[PDB]
């Protein structure tokens, strides 16, 4: 017994067309005047766009006149006027409404790409609509003689047939002519005739108007709107506020253009229904007609024909539509320039004072009053706007464990906000932790970065477990971690190892800490010698704990002392004794997957410390000399030279190609770039002789630059190649190869020539970057808008069937093998063993049961697994079927977030991506993505059958081969160009090469396999991903082709109709519900299709996310048309009416209010 | 086949959406704006069958629709004129001569005379009143008297007839008259639809009965029970409906009485006074419809002006058809002037208010457009810009009145307006929101209520209800010393006292005197 009527909370929103009656339903009154506001008093007028009466008082509780003016009578009507004092809010949330004389066509019922009045009416669009309507050709409406019910007649043909007839037939033209046609149609019957002649001994050759044109009527007519609400009679009107004319700055008003459309309309309505009442014309009335179908379609939505233009400015005027069709600005929130802070954690960030003060305002009025200082909240604003002293104390509280999430501009993955403690800084710039520096991909150039305060309690919360730095370890794309120490650290790390021979060297032997006595106390070097230590290493096995294992290793000093920040675990020294450059994340890692969370933080803000420690200590600079150059230049560059020149004059006595003799060349010219770059590196690679015990040996240079290189710290191959040795061969804006290389190099002087030839160079880099960094942005778009809907959810499923996970093996004829594609992953079914046992169902590769993968030799090199590409799901991804990659260490959690999470790690790598039998680059991951046919598609055998020629070009034709055995022959087509692979009589399998070319992903889906597709296309994306050097887990890429085969088409008979292409969705869930449900006859059979990214987000459930992003003047009139509803489980649509997120800390709340409306 | 052929074969899919191709392949005027959305619509989204979509439906403008229609000319010369204006006053005549029949318009109008003067020279008001009342006086004994049987008779109710005619009614009196008239015969048509629709239908009577029966009398039962004893089977049934007929009867008979008419003679009179409405009704669309041209020539000079082309050139229409309803044949003067300024008043008296979206009056245009007039000269008689004092010297009004007057030029700017061009500004994005008061006001405000609400309670009763009722707070309504000290016995001083001392009182606690500020 509940039926309320007030304003509680709704479970669905509903769209459809206007009844005359439901605009009256929001008519507070009825707009009647042009005026707006008085000329002199600056007053509403009576009954113009801006009434007091109908909308509501300008003042909040004083009336128009001012007959009463307290909030004595809130509920009562003025007696002079009529105006209920209420709020000023109540003139921003009143209608209103216009009644017009004649009926009036709505502009998107009728022009909007299918005309909805047209094609529910069977009638020509700007052909015979317009001509009807317009007053030109009057048209029928049933005759039962002579005309039949939809034709056109002009005047005389009117005038004839009404004199052949007449009386019995009357038909009139225009707008309320076309109202009588939509009110005089039956779609009932017509939806029965329609089904009975269009079924009748007709093959394909009119099937599809047929279904068309029967589903769209079958459509409206359950939709409930009668097609009288097509064209309106009655126009609602926008509330004053949502379009006011407020005065600016000394008089000069401001207001909308809305108000100029409905002051035309209302005008020109106003002039017919006086023309109506008066001496009546008919040329003069159906123009002031045709004027007033002007006004109204041109204030509903201008467009889209001519543009009515007035209001001096020559730019169009912005009508509803046009206001509704196509950044969320927050309170408590701030930016500045950030700054390196090095003496912080990995969990806290530097907010200035200043800052930080006018940001918890409010939080800093309430600790005061609650503690006392402040008598009052005012109290606490004059104490805080005269900065107190103690005020400053109190701030110190109320940040205390207040988390502050901060944000970069470019925000291409999850990592783009991240949480931190806030800790005072005495000064105006924001200081950030330098580990975290590049998951934002933030240098300080002069990069600017913005702070949030989580005000909501869970908020706090959800930035402490979720968006806290700290619980941000590893990348969400790849395994490895994120936060892995850069350029500065790992050049400290990488000179706390380097072990140089003796100088003050010498193997004297201690114990570890005490090393570090002997380091300050200088005697000793540090990069010495070797040297022996006792190490008391820590390992663990089967029964877990700790066992002690002390030693005499031979390491440095520098391991010995940083062997002191290495955590209880790990297998100890052995990492050390390496260096620094790669390893020094791998250490991080191997830490994060036998410690923990806590021990891996705390071993990188230690190792963090410790390389910026040692660095400083280190002093390493870059002089003039530190970049040496090879003495052989100029000999290889002499020697090129006379190749080169050699070939020149054969060039010139003929002999050789001279059409090609460029190539080659340039060949001479590359071998010449590759000699100096070699020599350059084997020179500056060792080096050096120093002079141990009794003198001569070599070990490797300590010349800074090559420090700087062989260590991560941002210096490579090419850089230092083009410092020291030369800048090979350079780019021509034509697109070809210059054959005089930049023999010389930065370290020498650089001609004006060659400098204006590099120029070029740097010019089409920085304009390609400045490409490819929107395009990726881009991409990531129509990725999100594809995949953001899709959340883990129903715990964990059955199944087993998944794709069989082997080492990606270009090793055929090139030799390259990666095997760690499987982990984290969810086993199949116990995937076998040389012998027996071994490997359980559902175990998940842990990363210590991955190197057990190791054990088993290298003869198992193929592992089913469990795949989002399968998994028997419904409207989600199971648990298990997915994996676990996170930051997190663990399976993902129930209810996460997939999909955006998915789309950010493809599209976040987008920026280092170069664009162009091989593409090659982000446009060759799009086209992949697309699913787009190649410019010469190759051909399969779709049946297994006997190869053989069906008359050779006997058509039309062109080629034509026919597979056919068992039963029934098949016809393909080839067109003489491109030849073949299979001569005649051979005999093929289910899905045979036969072209030798490019493949085409539907042909792969529909024949070969959705296994095969989806291997084909993540081993294809992952390729050009390989080549441009990009980490990204290939569980990602299956979660987007996931919903990339989203919908089928099914071939047969059920209680779906058939030729209707729907999603496995409702097909699954309704061919489980009919086996065991009446019959299994009453079904039919799906075919999975593949469809691309944009053509699978087009299609969508709810109306509000496709008017997001799709034409939305489209899709809100088509969902107008029937009476649809979303009901309400998308993310992007529950985000705009704004409220909880179906997902992550929601979930929950969607889950208790979805079971909650089965009530009814 | 051409467009078809042409759009398909080459859209395949023509890559990057080449829309500047075809669009140049296709017939009819080009550079429209209204044949863009209809190919930036069928390309893409809805791919294949769209372009299946597209030929199906394949298989303009106002002002160019209204040229068209314009375009039958049916123009006419002073001969044309005059003859449609002949049949203007000819329609009219018949109209106020069908009036003239009507008795109950004279005694009407004579009724509504007395009413005049019982509250243009009154004497000679009381002089034709009273010649029409004669006549009318004279004519009314001549009736039941019966002699010359309405053959003189009926020659001094025609005299009667021409001296109602000799008076020149108002629009509103005459409108007045006929819709009377009319209304009368809407009750007489009334009864009879009544009467055949219960005897034809009800009663099974056959309609060529009906006619034939009632078409006599219409108003004596003489027919209705000849009808009954006819002995026809749907003769029977009358009986069920004689209350119905009677009562039809005896109410038509009343409207004898009322009209003091022959009933089988109204339908004709209000015949004919609907055939001269038709009629001149007619030719004045006939007259309207033919001097179109004048209005659109003349409305092309008012163009652009705070109203669109049509706009004007309605108004031009409606001021055509003032026009011609105040015009005579007889008229040494022609149509094409004396409709031409009409339709310049009927347009410059539209373009003077309906234009901008702030109410304005004439004199208000007038003055602007005047001022306007006088400053482009200021600037071109001297060589430096019009100072704002000059400019108002040379007027007859002082200057802060010309001051004002600029505080209303334009419409003005619309909040649409792009000013930092940015992605995307708005002029009405920067306008920022007033009625609404900052939060920490509201907080403020409320820690106020809590803060009086703890104040009053270190008070007494007799001291906390004074301080609260006289300053009137959490009671709505405040009242003075008198309603206050009524309730309390001891009157003014004494509560005045009370009401100083709690203020007194207030002189230590500081909670207030920091939320004063
Ligand atoms: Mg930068
Ligand atoms: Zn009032
Ligand atoms: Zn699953």
């Amino acid at each position: 017994l509940k039926a309320q009527t007030k304003t509680e909370e709704f479970d669905a929103i509903k769209i459809a067309l206007a009844s005359p009656d439901m605009i009256r339903s929001w008519s507070f009154g009825e707009v009647k005047k042009p005026e707006t506001i008085n000329y002199r008093t600056f007053k509403p007028e009576r009954d113009g766009l801006f009434c007091a009466r109908i909308f509501g008082p300008v003042k909040d509780y004083e009336c128009l006149c001012g007959k009463y003016k307290r909030l004595k009578h809130r509920g009562v009507i003025c007696e002079k006027c009529g105006v209920e004092v209420t709020q000023t809010k109540v003139r921003r949330e009143r209608m209103g409404h216009i009644e017009l004389a004649s009926p009036t066509a709505h502009i998107w019922f009728l022009k909007s790409l299918p005309s909805r009045i047209g094609l529910l009416l069977d009638m020509p669009l700007r052909d015979i609509e317009r001509v009807l309507y317009f007053e030109s050709y009057v048209v029928i409406e049933g005759g039962m003689t002579n005309l039949e019910r939809q034709q056109i007649l002009t005047e005389e043909q009117y005038l004839d047939a009404l004199e052949e007839f007449g009386d019995e037939f009357d038909a009139k033209m225009g707008a309320e002519a076309i109202q009588a046609l939509l009110k005089s149609m039956d779609l009932e019957q017509e939806c029965e005739q329609l089904r009975e002649e269009l079924n009748e001994t007709n093959s394909e050759t009119k099937r599809k108007k047929l279904t068309k044109r029967i589903k769209l009527l079958e459509a409206f007519v359950q939709s409930g709107n009668k097609p009288e609400w097509m064209i309106l009679t009655v126009l609602p009107v926008l509330p004053p506020d949502l379009r006011p004319l407020v005065p600016l700055d000394g008089g000069r008003f401001a207001t909308s253009d809305l108000n100029d459309l409905y002051r035309r309309v209302i005008n020109r309505n106003n002039r017919l229904k006086r023309l109506l009442d008066l001496a009546a014309p008919d040329i003069i009335v159906r123009n002031e007609k045709r004027m007033l179908q002007e006004a109204v379609d041109a204030l509903l939505d201008n467009g889209r024909r001519g543009r009515a233009i007035t209001g001096s400015n020559k730019r169009p005027l912005k009508s509803l539509a046009d206001m509704i069709k196509g950044g969320k600005r927050v309170d408590y929130s701030g930016r500045s320039v950030i700054t390196v802070g090095p003496y912080l954690r990995l969990h806290q960030c530097g907010l200035p004072k200043k800052m930080a003060l006018e940001l918890f305002k409010p939080f800093i009025y309430g600790k005061l009053e609650l503690r006392g200082l402040a008598t009052t909240i005012k109290a606490a604003k004059k104490m805080v706007e005269r900065e107190e002293a103690v005020v400053w104390d109190i701030l110190d509280e109320v940040i205390r464990e207040h988390p502050v999430l901060l944000n970069r501009a470019p925000t291409l993955h999850r990592l783009g906000i991240q949480a931190f403690e806030p800790v005072l800084i005495e000064g105006k710039a924001i200081q950030l932790h330098p580990l975290v520096c590049a998951a934002y991909n933030a240098d300080f150039d002069g990069d600017q970065m913005a702070v949030h305060v989580p005000l909501t309690l869970e908020a706090q919360l959800e930035a402490r477990a979720l968006m806290m730095s700290t619980n941000n370890i590893l990348s969400p794309a790849n395994g490895e971690p994120i936060i892995v120490p850069s350029q500065d650290v790992v050049l400290g790390l990488y000179y706390m190892t380097r072990d140089c021979v003796n100088a003050k060297g010498e193997g004297m032997v201690l114990t570890g800490p005490k090393e570090a006595e002997r380091l300050y106390r200088s005697g000793l070097a540090s990069l010495h010698a070797r040297v022996k230590v006792r190490i008391t290493e820590y390992e663990k096995d089967a029964n877990g704990e700790l066992v002690a294992k002390t030693s005499l290793k031979d390491t440095t000093v520098g391991r010995a002392i940083l062997w002191m920040i290495v955590p209880k675990g790990l297998p100890y020294s052995i990492v050390n004794q390496a260096l620094g450059k790669k390893a020094i994340s791998k250490m991080l890692n191997t830490c994060y997957r036998i410690l923990g969370l806590k021990p891996t933080v705390i071993f990188a803000d230690q190792i963090m410390y410790t390389g910026f420690a040692y660095a400083a200590r280190s002093g390493a600079s870059v002089g003039i000399d530190d970049m040496v150059i090879p003495e052989k230049k100029h000999e290889i560059i002499s020697e090129a030279e006379a190749e080169v020149a050699e070939i020149q004059e054969q060039f010139q006595s003929g002999l050789v190609t001279a059409g090609e003799r460029y190539n080659k060349v340039i060949d001479i010219w590359a071998a010449a770039n590759d000699r100096v770059s070699k020599a350059m590196m084997d020179n500056l690679q060792t080096e050096t002789v120093i002079n141990r015990d009794g003198q001569e040996e070599k070990q490797v240079s300590f010349n800074s630059i090559y420090m700087m290189a062989d260590s991560g710290a941002r210096g490579s191959a090419a850089q230092i190649r083009q410092l020291a040795g030369m800048r090979g061969l350079m780019a021509k804006p034509d697109g070809s190869i210059i054959e005089t290389p930049i023999t010389a190099n930065f370290r020498e002087g650089l001609n004006v020539l060659q400098y204006f030839i590099s120029t070029h160079g740097a010019r089409k880099g920085l304009a390609d970057t400045a490409l490819k960094t929107a395009n990726s942005g881009y991409l990531t778009r129509r990725l999100v808008d594809v995949a953001q809907d899709l959340v883990v959810t129903e715990d964990d499923c059955g199944t087993h069937e998944g794709i069989m996970m082997t080492p990606v093996i270009e090793g055929g004829d090139v030799k390259e093998p990666l095997r760690d594609r499987v982990l984290g992953r969810v086993t199949a079914e116990d995937v076998l063993k040389p012998g027996t046992a071994d490997i359980l169902v559902p175990r998940n590769t842990l990363l210590h049961e991955q190197w057990c993968d190791l054990l088993e030799e290298n003869s198992v090199d193929a592992v089913k697994v469990r795949s989002v590409v399968s998994c028997d799901t419904d409207f989600g991804v199971c648990a298990h079927c997915y994996g676990r990659d996170l930051a997190r260490g663990h399976i993902i959690n129930k209810g996460e977030a997939i999909g955006v999470i998915a789309a950010q790690s493809i599209g976040e790598p987008g920026t280092q991506l170069t664009m162009r039998d091989i593409t090659g680059g982000l446009p060759r991951v799009a086209d992949l993505f697309e699913a787009r046919r190649p410019k010469e598609p190759a051909i399969l055998a779709e049946i297994s059958g006997i190869v053989s020629f069906g008359k050779e070009t006997k058509g039309k034709r062109r080629l034509v081969i026919t597979p056919v055995d068992g039963s029934d022959p098949y016809e393909e087509m080839i067109p003489k160009w491109r030849q073949l692979n299979v001569f005649e009589g051979e005999r093929v399998e289910r899905g045979d090469v036969i072209s030798d070319g490019p493949e085409a992903p539907h042909d792969i889906l529909r024949l070969r396999g959705v296994h095969a597709v989806t291997r084909y296309i993540v081993n294809e994306v992952q390729d050009v991903y390989r080549l441009q050097g990009v980490k990204i887990n290939d569980k990602h890429i299956e979660v987007i082709v996931r919903q990339m085969l989203r919908k089928a088409t099914i071939v047969n008979a059920g209680s779906s109709d058939f030729l209707e292409g729907e999603q496995v969705e409702y097909s699954r869930v309704k061919i489980a519900n009919r086996e065991l449900e009446a019959n299994g006859k009453v079904g039919a059979t799906y075919s999975r299709d593949l469809l691309g990214i944009t053509k699978a987000s087009l299609a969508t459930e709810s109306f509000i996310s496709a008017a997001s992003f799709q034409e939305t003047t489209r899709v809100l009139t088509e969902a107008a048309v029937a009476g649809k509803r979303d009901e309400l489980r998308g993310l992007k649509e529950n985000v705009i009416v704004g409220r909880l997120i179906p997902a992550g800390t929601g979930y929950a709340y969607h889950q208790d209010r979805m079971r909650r409306r089965a009530a009814g | 086949q051409s467009q078809l052929k042409l759009l398909v074969t080459r859209g395949k899919e023509q890559g990057y959406l080449t829309y500047a191709e075809v669009n140049d392949h296709l017939p009819e005027d080009i550079v429209d704006s209204d044949q863009i959305e209809d190919i930036i619509q069928m390309i893409n989204d809805m791919g294949i069958q769209v372009m299946e979509e597209a030929p199906d439906a394949d298989d303009t403008d106002p002002v160019r629709m209204y040229m068209r229609e314009m375009g039958t000319v049916e123009l006419l010369t002073r001969e044309g004129e005059i003859d449609i204006a002949k049949r203007i006053e000819d329609g009219i005549n018949q109209v106020q001569c069908s009036v003239a029949e009507y008795p109950e318009a004279i005694t009407y109008l004579l009724e509504q005379y007395d009413r005049v003067e019982a509250e243009i020279d009154p004497e000679l008001a009381r002089e034709k009143f009273a010649e029409l009342r004669a006549q009318y006086v004279v004519t009314r004994d001549t009736i039941k008297a019966k002699g010359r049987s309405h053959a003189t008779a009926q020659e001094e109710i025609l005299k009667l007839s021409e001296v109602f005619k000799q008076f020149r009614l108002v629009p509103k009196q005459f409108d007045y008259l006929v819709n009377s008239m009319r209304v009368m015969m809407d009750r007489v048509r009334t009864q009879e639809r009544l009467i055949m629709k219960l005897c034809v239908e009800q009663c099974k009577m056959p309609k060529k009965n009906f006619i034939t029966l009632f078409t006599g009398n219409e108003t004596s039962d003489t027919w209705f029970n000849a009808a009954i004893a006819m002995n026809k089977p749907w003769s029977e049934k009358l009986h069920d409906v004689s209350e119905e007929v009677h009562r039809a009867l005896q109410k038509l008979q009343q409207i004898e009485e009322e009209t003091g008419l022959t009933i089988e003679q109204v339908k004709d009179i209000n015949r004919r006074m609907s055939i001269g409405e038709a009629k001149a009704r007619r030719a004045k669309k006939e007259m309207v419809e033919a001097n179109l041209r004048l209005v659109i020539s003349i409305a092309k000079k008012y163009t652009n002006r705070g109203l669109q082309f049509l706009d004007l050139i309605q108004e031009g229409n409606i001021g055509l058809m003032k026009a011609v309803d105040k015009f005579e044949y007889r008229r040494g003067y022609k149509f094409s002037t004396y409709a031409t300024w009409w339709i310049r008043q009927a347009i410059t008296r539209s373009i003077a208010d309906q234009a901008r979206t702030i109410r304005i009056p004439v004199h208000m245009i007038e003055t602007i457009n005047k001022l306007n007039r006088i400053s482009r000269q200021m600037l071109q008689e001297m060589g430096r810009e019009p100072t704002p004092e000059e400019l108002a010297e040379r007027m007859l009004m002082p200057e802060d009145k010309i001051r004002k007057v600029l505080k209303i030029a334009k419409e003005p700017i619309s909040m649409e307006t792009p000013i930092g061009d940015d992605e995307d500004s708005h002029l009405g994005d920067f306008i920022e929101d007033t009625t609404l008061e900052l939060p920490l006001d509201s907080a403020t405000t409320e820690s106020l209520r809590a803060a009086t609400h703890d104040v009053l309670a270190g008070l007494t009763a007799r001291e906390a209800k004074v301080l609260r009722m006289r300053f009137g707070i959490d009671m709505n309504t405040d009242y003075t010393l008198e309603e206050v000290g009524k309730q309390f016995d001891v009157t003014r001083e004494r509560i005045r006292q009370i009401e100083a001392k709690a203020l007194r009182k207030l002189r230590h606690p500081s909670r207030s005197e920091v939320l004063r500020s």
